[PDB]
């Protein structure tokens, strides 16, 4: 019942985030995520979207959203470290939509709603993205039958 | 046995996370606490050992 | 001014941003520079 | 000169910061004024608050009544620049209305992205021309003579980014077959940069494919001696691996 | 095949989001919340007579704004667990009783607090 | 918080019309205000 | 003296402080430690290309300063 | 709530505090001293090149050059893995 | 056994190939019953190309030298007039599941 | 002499550093300010700050009056040169208003680029003439009487560049069949520079091409024994390939 694909099911989960216009500035859906390695953002699109059919696991970057800025109070230790490595001029914050813990799936669809286009959006937000991840769950221990 | 219970890998890894970080630092599989946390979140095989 | 600073070691008028000179009364607004958790313990009152 | 559009306003940050209106230079002003202009520019027209601008220009110890100093710096910018190019939003300033190619940093970013795309596409001449255009942007050290911890951070970041640009450029030069100029300029750079290991590995692979061996291993021995004297550790294993594969006279590189 | 799938039931937490009105952890699987140690559980631990495990499950593993950080530091650095403090919910109870015009004051052996 | 020196403090004495006397801690570099709100009754 | 022998086997070739010729000749063959050169016999380093008798004499004096000797010597 | 201090963040900050002093002690005493007098650290306010040239008594160019040398030494990848992941 | 495939115009096993009545997951199910023998220890790429209406089966596949299919009657999919199927099935050797 | 424009200011750094106006040299003066002028000239118009100038010129330990000494050297050059050539920007000193082809290094680089383009286009004689004109601009030793460590680094860089230009001109001359002067030049430089192995490889190619064989093998044996005595590697695969092609009497090389 595992090898012959008898008791298995496709489970599709939708998960969304929206880039809004807060008081400090507009949230941006961008690829240039700060303080992260290049291999993490390898599967993102030019505008910061995970590609269709890209296998994704827990903790991975789905859509790259950065907050515009935050009250900055760098500690002298972090200031000295910043001098050695250098940091982004923007000083944006990592609030991108990640995969929840213990989730594995294949991205089967992304829906983007833009305020600049004809799409209608709730007040405040500038754009919105929804990602569907689909996993073919086989039968395992603890599954109730 | 009567005194045993079977915890899953992910659940036991999440419960014992700081102990796993300390042991990873002690067994020099991670340079520091941040690297140990990154290895625990990534879920490598040495973390499970 | 009554319930303590909502920030950490800051005050209302924007002056006294650092941590070094903690525990002082700002002359502009009266906000004592201290931790934000003081707002969990500091109360006021209403005169009827 | 082919992109000199009428009414186009050009800004220079990759070297000494400057303003150019249709070809004529503008008096930027005091070094702190120049650093404020650079801080407002590098955010790609994002609104920076006055307190954050103070933190970028001066750091941890500002004088008490010197918010009006930033106010008069912004007023002097609006004197020098257009009334509408610098806008005031939420108590801060933002340099808006900038077209494409106006900022040299954005031009360098686009040129580097195009070079990477042509590397992915395998085009050597096009990416070589793109990097030649990129290297003709900055003049001298970046952010010359400006104070501030933000200015220092941008200086060191852009210097490191220029270092990786030179590394990729000259790795491509060794890929295409430019021996002489690469050997000469990397000798100059490693004379300027004594402890940069990547440039010294580039010297090793360049001299291994250029017919010169004695000064290569002399530089390598000096590298190990200086790295042991100044740090007390061992160099990176890739350098030792490439030196070992050089020692066995592998014809793959030749 | 029922929809009580094991991939959705399983949830674990060592340290995650904490609630705001009281500083205990919040609840739920999606928000990385902790299991509830209700009143009957506390009765069971008193019936064992394990004062220390009950105290650390009530004061260390929740409801202490400074105990949790110190215990995490002690586990990471390998040293022994620090002594538990005072739960935050008791302080919130004292503050809410004080604003109902009740002069609820703690007393030590020598004097007040 | 380990090794930090507080800005020098002076306790300035304020007295209201109703007789309430209280001390407020200010910095040495700070400008002392002649007017304050009374902690006891809220008066001048 | 066992710790001293371990230290004399453990240090890299760069502390041996001889000329670049014999150093390059031994590093080409893959020898990077003093103990690796000690474990080799005499015919092992007289089979090295471009390794003259002056190189052997210089190496022998070098290890003679350190107090140890070759294999089968 | 966002004002709640994350235990992992505080542990990382304390480990950064312990590691930065160790990597400063890895360097020479004079270089570590001028770095700690130049970029915050021991003393909250960071004293400028001019403000330290009286207690130590050299030129602006010498102190600037040794500061640049310390920055280049700390930028070397050997003393980087102990602090790169600390951000 | 077949261990991986690649359908042209398909990025994941939850789409539908334009012009076949069976979705890609049903294609996975039909491929999983295809019994093969591979002499090569390394994986081998077999090719299945079909244009136009008809019934694509295991007899329509192209087995390389050393790799042989053994049930050519196994139906794989159906194609209408605008159907076009191109798969590159990777076959490997092993034991068990 | 055909490009001697009236009022044109030219500079020479390929040999002794000098300034010429209408064919008449200018009083450069002290070697220290000569080194400063060379440091400003060698950046190809890129701005240089005063501090980096001090670090390049005086090395690691400047005396207590470095900034004022650099300022008075710049002032002396301001009287010596045109006021509009030497400018002060962002606390640094730069050389502007430089005409095309006035600088010997820039002219040599342009001639080298034109020669490379002609070689890619097949025009060997035009490329040879252009780079011969470029090589005629070197006035003996590079940076004569120019102190400072940066002066040594620039001397090494320009000497390596000149040696590589001579090397490529030599191979072009061997391909053109003009081996008579090439043999003498190669022997003179190998006497001057035994360390270069590519130059000795081109010398061996000339020896095989011109028609004598045994003394060419003597030259190869000399290179092999020098390599064994000084450094000790086996001959490189390119050199061994050339040697075995020469021993097999390859008609393609002849
Ligand atoms: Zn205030």
């Amino acid at each position: 019942l595992v090898q012959d694909d008898v008791l298995s099911s496709i489970h599709i989960e939708e998960h969304e985030v929206d880039a809004r216009d807060t008081k400090l500035g507009p949230e941006e859906i961008t690829r240039d995520i700060p303080n992260v390695s290049e291999e993490v953002l390898a599967d993102l699109d030019e505008r910061g979207i995970i590609r269709i059919g890209a296998e994704v696991v827990a903790g991975d970057i789905l859509v790259g959203k950065v907050t515009p800025k935050g009250e900055t109070e760098l500690t002298p230790e972090e200031r000295l470290l910043r001098a050695i490595f250098g940091e982004k001029a923007r000083e944006v914050r990592d609030t991108s939509l990640k995969v929840p813990h213990g989730e594995i799936g294949k991205v089967i669809g992304v829906r983007v709603f833009d305020r600049e286009e004809g799409d209608e959006l709730p007040p405040g937000v500038n754009q919105l993205v929804r990602v569907y991840v689909a996993q073919k769950r086989k039968i395992t221990d603890g599954d109730k039958l | 046995k009567l005194h045993q219970c079977g915890l899953p890998k992910a659940m036991a890894l999440e419960l014992f996370k700081p102990f796993v970080m300390k042991r990873l630092v002690d067994l020099n599989h991670a340079q520091n606490i941040k690297s140990a946390k990154r290895m625990v979140e990534r879920g490598r095989t040495v973390v499970y050992d | 001014k009554i319930f303590g600073p909502t920030r950490d070691w800051e005050c209302y008028c924007g002056k006294y941003k650092r941590v070094r000179f903690k525990g002082i009364i700002c002359e502009r607004c009266g906000v004592e520079v201290t931790r934000a958790k003081v707002r969990r313990e500091r109360m006021g009152h209403i005169e009827l | 000169a082919e992109e000199e559009e009428s009414g186009a306003l050009r800004f220079g940050v990759l070297g000494p910061v400057r303003a150019w209106r249709d070809g004529e230079t503008l008096a930027t002003g005091s070094p702190q004024q120049r650093a404020l202009l650079a801080a407002l520019l590098l955010r790609e027209g994002r609104t920076a608050t006055a307190g954050e601008l103070i933190d970028a220009l001066w750091g941890e110890e500002p004088p008490s009544q010197a918010l009006a100093a930033v106010r008069t710096y912004a007023s002097r910018l609006r004197k020098v620049l257009d009334p509408g190019v610098l806008v005031s939003e939420s108590g801060g300033y933002a340099v808006r209305g900038l077209a494409e190619g106006a900022l040299d940093l954005a031009r360098a970013q686009d040129l580097a992205s195009a070079a990477e795309k042509a590397r992915s596409a395998g085009d050597l001449c096009h990416a070589r021309d793109l990097l030649r255009r990129a290297l003709d942007l900055w003049d001298g050290e970046v952010l010359a003579g400006v104070p501030g911890p933000y200015a220092q951070t941008q200086r060191v970041r852009l210097g490191e980014w220029r270092l990786q640009l030179l590394e990729t450029r000259l790795d491509m030069d060794l890929d295409q077959g430019c021996h002489a100029e690469a050997v000469s300029e990397l000798t100059a750079l490693t004379a300027a940069h004594p402890l940069r290991e990547r440039l010294r590995e580039l010297l090793m692979l360049a001299l291994y494919r250029s017919g010169r061996q004695a000064e290569a291993l002399a530089v390598y021995a000096d590298t190990r001696r200086l790295l042991a004297d100044e740090l007390g550790v061992d160099p990176r294993p890739g350098l030792q691996e490439l030196q070992q594969r050089i020692l066995q006279a592998d014809p793959a590189l030749a | 095949k029922l929809h009580h799938l094991v991939d959705d039931k399983l949830h674990a937490r060592s340290t995650g989001p904490y609630s705001m009105i009281t500083q205990q952890p919040l609840g739920g699987k999606a928000q990385f919340g902790g299991q509830r140690f209700g009143e009957m559980e506390v009765w069971a631990l008193e019936a064992y007579g394990a004062a220390y495990a009950l105290q650390e499950l009530l004061t260390i593993k929740s409801d202490d704004v400074t105990g949790r950080v110190k215990v995490y530091e002690a586990i990471v650095k390998g040293e022994n667990i620090p002594e538990p403090g005072i739960p935050e919910s008791f302080k919130v109870l004292i503050k809410e009783m004080q604003s109902l015009c009740l002069n609820v004051e703690v007393l030590s052996s020598d004097g007040m607090s | 918080d380990r090794g930090i020196d507080l800005a020098p403090r002076q306790a300035v004495e304020y007295a209201c019309e109703k007789g309430h006397r209280f001390e407020m801690p200010f910095s040495v570099e700070a400008e002392i205000p002649p007017e304050w709100e009374c902690k006891v009754c809220g008066a001048q | 003296t066992d710790a001293a022998l371990a230290a004399d086997l453990a240090l890299p070739i760069e502390e041996l402080e001889l000329t670049v010729r014999s150093y390059n000749c031994l590093k080409r063959e893959g020898i990077h430690s003093v103990g690796e050169l000690v474990a080799r016999s005499e015919a092992d380093l007289l089979d090295i290309r471009n390794f003259g008798a002056k190189s052997i004499d210089e190496v022998k004096a070098k290890l003679a300063g350190m107090g140890l000797a070759l294999k089968d010597s | 709530d966002s004002e709640a201090v994350v235990p992992a963040d505080a542990v990382s900050f304390t480990l950064l505090q312990e590691q930065l002093h160790s990597v400063l002690d890895t360097l020479s005493e004079r270089e570590a001293g001028v770095v700690s007098m130049r970029f915050g650290l021991t003393d909250g306010q960071p004293k400028t090149l001019d403000e330290i040239g009286k207690v130590y008594g050299v030129t602006r160019e010498r102190i600037r050059q040794i500061e640049s040398k310390t920055m280049s030494k700390l930028r070397h990848p050997s003393r980087s893995q102990v602090l790169r992941d600390y951000l | 056994a077949v261990t991986s495939i690649r359908i042209d115009g398909v990025l994941h096993e939850f789409t539908t190939v334009p012009g076949v009545k069976e979705d890609v997951t049903d294609l996975i199910l039909n491929i999983k019953q295809l019994v093969v023998s591979s002499e090569h220890d390394e994986p081998v790429v077999m090719y299945l190309r079909k244009q136009g209406p008809g019934l694509v089966t295991a007899a329509d596949i192209a087995p390389p030298a050393g790799v042989e299919v053994h049930n050519p009657d196994l139906v794989l999919a159906t194609l209408n007039g605008k159907g076009k199927l191109e798969m590159e099935l990777t076959v490997e050797r092993g034991r068990g599941y």
